[PDB]
RNA sequence: CAAGGAGGUAAAAAUGACAU
RNA sequence: CCGGGCACUCUAACGGGACUGCCCGCGAAAGCGGGAGGAAGGAGGGGACGACGUCUGGUCAGCAUGGCCCUUACGGCCUGGGCGACACACGUGCUACAAUGCCCACUACAAAGCGAUGCCACCCGGCAACGGGGAGCUAAUCGCAAAAAGGUGGGCCCAGUUCGGAUUGGGGUCUGCAACCCGACCCCAUGAAGCCGGAAUCGCUAGUAAUCGCGGAUCAGCCAUGCCGCGGUGAAUACG
């Protein structure tokens, strides 16, 4: 059911179905369907379609989520843009934000090796 | 009543020293619960055998404390009078208090 | 090389401590300190006698302090000096009772402190080390000892060049548990730098 | 800066997070104990001279 | 230098069975030093042993391990920088330690989803004579057979 | 990540806050990050040493947790053979 | 999972407690 | 011209005149070497009978050594009238 | 209600076993002989030297137990077993020697030593 | 029992380092 | 827990205990093989112990010390920066790629050590880190700690997935004068690479390898996944 931006998980657990989407992870997923009362361990496969819209309307509502945060998290790190600090450099130059070790490892923000030889 | 400890580096002037106020307090009219002996604490530390930078292959030391109890009876003045201050040790810490 | 000192390869069973007192933590940091500090002003203006050993015994404020000597000869009688304000200077970072005694190390030539201490004044005597060395064996040996072994290392008679001379009579094992070894060490100043004296002394045991 | 650097720390004022350990036969701050307040090569020096009550070697 | 030909080691005999075999074999599926999970799978098996034929898991276990038995096998010997393959025999020590060996591994090289049904299933396998194990038995002998050549190297 | 205290640096906001009153020249430095972007004087400029240098840092809202040498890289970089 | 802060098998690894492993009962 | 050091003490003795990097009786010495290693426009020119000159074997090929004094050498890198990795080091 | 001996230990683990004379085959401790030791296997293999003797359960079992982990001091609790029965029948020496059930088994952890990673295994190394 | 006199002989594997 | 008792367990102090002494066989002897003998054996299992010497080994940055040099400075104080930089290369590791596995709940079983300028029971606020209270403990008394792998129950169902946890946003806490450069945790959200590793290369022969957690030193805090220890479960194989 198309929930949020989503509709994808078929059956498989509506408490893991809910995961499946930019915002809600699993804290949020177990909070969501016991504010909504319903049955976490359920078929998540289009059951009652009351629970459905229920969950629909709080989930979609209350917090943000899917596409419209991740264009509030890629703007909190554009804050960082104009004349911004130390950390927005580090979004800047590709390289890890929090004050790591860069000499080896980092690979995750660098990338795959380059290799320069001499 | 009166309970005493005594606390110790050297095992066998600890065992020997403790044993003394056994003797000293049987015969002077008391009974004397013998030399008990409360486990030690060991004090280890490990440090690197070279001054230079070899980490591997070192030596380690201890610094064993020994404790060792005793109880008497009745606090008469005929027992206490001997263990007043008659004190034969070699730096041996001793504690008296009746509870 | 690499060989353990044959003191601390003792030290419970054979060759007791040097330093004999009890204390937790709090204290021991303090009353080892203050101890070192009496080791180190006795052994300045003391040299003179040349002391084998340096006992200390404590027990709350009454720090007993043993000083073995082969020749006392700097005691001289009561208020001949030499020990009055001399056994009471060490109280003026310590305020304790300055219990000073003063023991007689009969042979010399037994103790290994005082062996080595010996050659040491002479490689600044300037002699001849390898024969001072062979002599001071003897001399060791001469006295009853049952195994004996003196080392000098380093920059001998001068001369660039660090040297190790070496010599040894008798018994000395000192991988035996049950072995009753003298080791004692002294610092030769010379004015071409320092080399170290190693002096070894044996008797039986079981 | 060796010399002036053992009376630091000793000094021992200006924040309380300042001051620091500081082997006391040596002048080393690092591997201090704070049970000796000696430095680890100090320490086993004197363990093998016999200077140091009670302290034996750990055999087991 | 092998001055000692080094005793053969003994093990402890089960519960239920007593075997001198069974335990050889929850050893090889015992991963980590956890007995206890091990010794349960095949006493699982065992019971699954039970459904899919009226057989006692004693035999059916005993027999597999009969099947994955190789009688022959090949050794890589001397001269020209070790180039030969002498096909040696196999002693009763080693056939023993191979068929335990591969017994387990082919188990779980099956694509089964539990622990259990591989294992009584590669036993059944193994006890007709169809495991993946009984595969491995046949391949070495296979090897084996190939070099009758310079089996007279022998030693 | 302090809450209960939130400091700023004295000496950093006695310059600031008694050149403040009706309006002040931007002539003013620093020597710790330490402190924090304090509102107010916004319209300013605080001259952060890096270890070398005093570079003139300029506020314009935006900035809070953000202290100062944030605003004041130590290091420089600029790349690695290429 | 031992580097996942939020197992009481990471929480272990890690030493410390939370939610995830509350300081028992 | 002398383009890259190794040693850090003979980094600073030729930049600054900082001589708290070499020995003391050698500042002379290293000197004179390193301003003919800065002006040689070639390896020939490290040439005089005093340097003792000679190319390294083994994985040290490609390098140079003059002799400053006893066991005590200066190796570098010469390529296209610059030396590189300006190394004090022992023999 | 009775007594006989009991004292098997094995890495570090310490057992006093009892057993009084009686059909009732029971336990101790925390719960049943099971219950306390159940998903283990070899746990009644503790149980062995009364297999080796004549006890189909003429025993009531009680052994305190301390120390060590369960499989311990289930191989204590055999230490145990076979030393009471050894002890008020002096005539099942004859068979507590060839099966083997009476021996402390000295194999205890050993100790951690300097430079290796821990007991044996060395911290491995690259030559270049 | 204890050996002398006879004959087929390893491979594919090169180099050397910085004052005496 | 009390009365009382201390024979069991334990605690720690000295002892006893095998020396192939006893049997068969081999041998000239030393010794070897085998057997009841017992907890144990033919150095029982581990430590401490490292010959003459070798490497112009290491180490003047622990310390001592010859010689050279520096002295309004190559010394001294301070704030800040830096040792944490990153296109890359190597070592030692930690965490994984999952179902003999992961998550949640319940429920057991250790040793060795550390603490009253601290360890902090039990309550109270808090999803939690933690904060307020506040008892006991100069500590085989009180506390750190419930050991964890295990067991029981339940849920996922093999798909980058409830595997995996990197990276990043946001919100907090604690130490600290202060954590931007550079602290550890906590909570929400993100959830990357990895589906088991080329040429090569390492460790271990019995409590061992493997796997699991615990303690301590340094320490205000901590970049510890390190080092030094502790015990839990516990293989495989050795023809040669
Ligand atoms: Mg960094
Ligand atoms: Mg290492
Ligand atoms: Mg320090
Ligand atoms: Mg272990
Ligand atoms: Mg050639
Ligand atoms: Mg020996
Ligand atoms: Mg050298
Ligand atoms: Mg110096
Ligand atoms: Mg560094
Ligand atoms: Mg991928
Ligand atoms: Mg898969
Ligand atoms: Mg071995
Ligand atoms: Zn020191």
């Amino acid at each position: 059911a198309r929930i949020a931006g989503v509709e994808i998980p078929r059956n498989k657990r509506v408490d893991v179905a809910l995961t499946y989407i930019y915002g809600i992870g699993k804290a949020r997923a177990k909070e969501a369907l016991e504010k909504t009362g319903i049955n976490p361990a359920t078929r998540v496969k289009d059951l009652t379609e009351a629970e459905v819209v229920r969950l629909r309307e709080y989930v979609e509502n209350t917090w943000k989520l899917e596409g419209e945060l991740r264009a509030e998290v890629a703007a909190n790190i554009k804050r960082l843009m104009d004349i911004g600090c130390y950390r927005g450099l580090r979004h800047r130059r590709g390289l890890p934000v929090r004050g790591q070790r860069t000499r080896t490892n980092a690979r995750t923000r660098k990338g795959p090796r380059k290799t320069v030889a001499g | 009543k009166i309970r005493i400890k005594l606390r110790g580096f050297d095992h066998k002037t600890l065992d020997a020293s403790a044993q003394k106020i056994v003797e000293a307090a049987r015969r002077s009219g008391a009974q004397v619960s013998g030399p008990i002996p409360l486990p030690t604490r060991v004090r280890r530390f490990t440090v690197i055998r070279g001054p230079f930078k070899h980490k591997d292959s070192r030596e380690h030391f201890e610094l064993r404390t020994h404790n060792r109890l005793v109880d008497i009876i009745n606090p008469n003045r005929k027992t206490i009078e001997q263990l007043m201050t008659l004190d034969l040790p070699t730096g041996v810490e001793i504690e008296i208090k009746t509870v | 090389g690499n060989k353990i000192h044959p003191i601390g390869f003792r030290l419970g069973i054979t060759r007791d401590w040097e330093s004999r007192w009890y204390a937790g933590k709090k204290q021991y940091r303090h009353l080892l300190l203050e101890d070192q500090r009496i080791r180190g002003l006795l052994e300045k203006e003391l040299y003179s006698a040349g002391l084998a050993r340096v006992d200390i015994e404590r027990a709350a404020d009454n720090v007993a302090v043993t000083v073995h000597v082969a020749k006392p000869g700097v005691v001289i009688g009561r208020g001949g000096e030499r020990i009055r304000v001399l056994r009471e200077e060490l109280a003026k970072l310590t305020g304790k009772n300055v219990a000073l005694n003063v023991q007689e190390v009969q042979n010399p030539n037994l103790s290994a402190p005082l062996v080595a201490q010996r050659v040491a004044e002479q490689i600044e005597r300037r002699f001849a080390v390898r024969r001072a060395i062979k002599q001071a064996v003897q001399r060791v040996m001469e006295s009853g000892a049952k195994g004996a072994k003196v080392i000098v290392s380093g920059r001998i008679g001068g001369a660039e060049q660090a040297r190790t001379e070496w010599a040894a009579q008798g018994r000395v094992p000192l991988h035996t548990l049950r072995a009753n070894i003298d080791y004692g060490f002294a610092l030769a100043r010379t004015t071409y730098g320092v080399l170290g004296v190693k002096a070894y002394i044996f008797l039986g045991e079981v | 800066a060796r010399k002036a650097l053992i009376e630091k720390a000793k000094r021992t004022p200006k924040f309380k997070v300042r001051a620091y350990t500081r082997c006391v036969r040596c002048g080393r701050a690092r591997s201090v104990y704070r049970f000796f307040g000696l430095c680890r090569i100090c320490l086993r020096e004197l363990a093998h001279k016999g200077q140091l009550p009670g302290v034996r070697k750990a055999s087991w | 230098a092998r001055r000692r030909r080094a005793e053969v080691r003994q093990l402890q005999p089960d519960l239920v069975y007593g075997d001198v075999l069974v335990t050889a074999f929850i050893n090889k599926i015992m991963r980590d030093g956890k007995k206890n999970l091990a010794a349960r799978i095949f006493y699982d098996a065992c019971k699954i042993i039970q459904e899919k034929t009226g057989q006692e898991p004693l035999k059916v276990f005993k027999q597999a391990v009969e099947n994955v038995k190789p009688r022959m096998e090949v050794r890589s010997r001397r001269v020209g920088g070790a180039n030969y393959q002498v096909p040696m025999e196999v002693s009763p020590r080693r056939q023993q330690s191979l068929a335990l060996r591969w017994l387990v591994q082919a188990a779980n090289q099956r694509p089964e989803r539990r622990a259990a049904v591989r294992i009584a299933h590669e036993l059944m396998d193994a006890a007709e004579g169809k495991g993946g194990a009984v595969k491995k038995k046949e391949d070495v002998e296979r090897m084996a057979e190939a070099n009758r050549a310079y089996a007279h190297y022998r030693w | 990540s302090l809450k209960k205290g939130v400091f700023v640096d004295d000496h950093l906001l006695e310059k600031v806050l008694e050149l403040n009153a009706k309006g002040e020249k931007r002539l003013i430095k620093t020597w710790s990050r330490r402190s924090t972007i304090v509102p107010e004087m916004v319209g300013h400029t605080i001259a952060v040493y890096n270890g070398k240098q005093h570079v003139p840092v300029y506020i314009t809202e935006n900035m809070v947790g953000h202290k100062l040498g944030e605003f004041a890289p130590t290091r420089t970089y600029r790349g690695h053979g290429k | 999972g031992k580097g996942d802060r939020r197992t009481r098998r990471g929480k272990i690894w890690r030493g410390t407690y939370g939610k995830y492993r509350p300081r028992k009962k | 011209g002398i383009k890259s050091f190794k040693h850090k003490g003979l980094k600073l003795l030729f930049e600054k005149g900082v001589t708290s990097g070499v020995p003391a009786q050698d500042v002379d010495r290293i000197n004179d070497r390193l301003q003919a290693i800065d002006t040689a426009t070639e390896i020939g020119e490290l040439n005089r009978q005093i340097y003792k000159l000679h190319p390294l074997k083994g994985d040290r090929e490609g390098y140079w050594s003059i002799t400053v004094r006893a066991n005590w050498r200066i190796t570098f890198q010469f390529i296209n009238g610059d030396a590189y990795i300006l190394n004090y080091e022992d023999y | 209600m009775e007594q006989y001996y009991g004292t098997g230990r094995r890495k570090e683990a310490v057992a006093r076993v009892f057993l009084r004379p009686g059909n009732g085959k029971v336990t101790v401790n925390g719960q049943d002989f099971n219950e306390y030791f159940q998903g283990l296997v070899r746990a009644v293999a503790a149980l062995e030297p009364l297999r080796a003797v004549d006890a189909l359960g003429h025993f009531d079992a009680y052994i305190t137990v301390r120390g060590g982990g369960k499989s311990g001091q289930i191989d204590a609790i055999k230490l145990g077993i076979a030393r009471a029965l050894v002890q008020y029948n002096p005539d099942y020496r004859a068979k507590l020697k060839p099966l083997g059930f009476l021996t402390r088994d000295a194999r205890v952890v050993e100790r951690k030593k300097y430079g290796k990673h821990k007991a044996r295994r060395a911290p491995q190394y690259s030559k270049r």
